[PDB]
């Protein structure tokens, strides 16, 4: 867990994994990978949040992979960094 | 995928 926290109630992957619960199920885009990667759904359209940095994104498309996507719109969010490293976030 |  970091240090930082946007939304303390969705600090734990079961929390984000329960926001899931009316995803879209045509969204290309899995919820365990947005959930794995610091996003929970806001519950409208297909948008969702980074738990850590509130970094928000939406319109998720085949090939997206949420991990990348987290990277490249919000390079300095702290769990993004300890979860893949400062090495691997251009 | 695009910001809000
Ligand atoms: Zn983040």
């Amino acid at each position: 867990s970091p240090e930082f926290i946007s939304n303390l109630s969705m600090q734990t992957h079961a929390a984000r994994m329960r926001t899931f619960m009316y995803w879209p199920s045509s969204v290309p885009v899995q919820p365990e990978q947005l959930a794995s990667a610091g996003f929970y759904y806001v519950g409208r359209n297909d948008d969702v949040k980074c738990f850590c940095c509130d970094g928000g994104l939406r319109c998720w498309e085949s090939g997206d992979d949420p991990w990348v996507e987290h990277a490249k719109w919000f390079p300095r969010c702290e769990f993004l960094i300890r979860m893949k490293g400062q090495e691997f976030v251009d | 995928a695009r910001t809000k």
